[PDB]
């Protein structure tokens, strides 16, 4: 269950914000970078319109959810003019 | 937890 979102990334920041991975949890039953929030007038708000919760899955081609929080934010910037956000449905609240 | 902006 993981819905295929490309999304053109701002400059030096995006437009989204991230909840926590095995590093830094939100919830120690399920270690999946979340989005909690979306930045307002950022990439997430111009391009679309989607739900914060889109649990990214694979950001590109590097396997995130499971990882430090750091490492997926990391790889939502690394992704460069153009995040390619794959995200997928564990715990939807 | 700290929430990260991206």
């Amino acid at each position: 269950e993981y819905e295929e979102i490309t999304l053109e990334r701002g400059n030096s920041g995006l437009g989204f914000s991230i909840a926590g991975g095995t590093d830094n949890p939100h919830i120690g039953d399920d270690p999946s970078i979340f989005i909690t929030k979306i930045i307002p007038g950022g990439a997430a708000a111009q391009d679309g319109r989607l739900r914060v919760n889109d649990s990214i899955l694979f950001v590109n081609e590097v396997d995130v959810r499971e990882v430090t929080h750091s490492a997926a934010v990391e790889a939502l910037k690394e992704a460069g003019s153009i995040v390619r956000l794959y995200v997928m449905r564990r715990k939807p609240p | 937890y700290k929430k990260t902006e991206v």
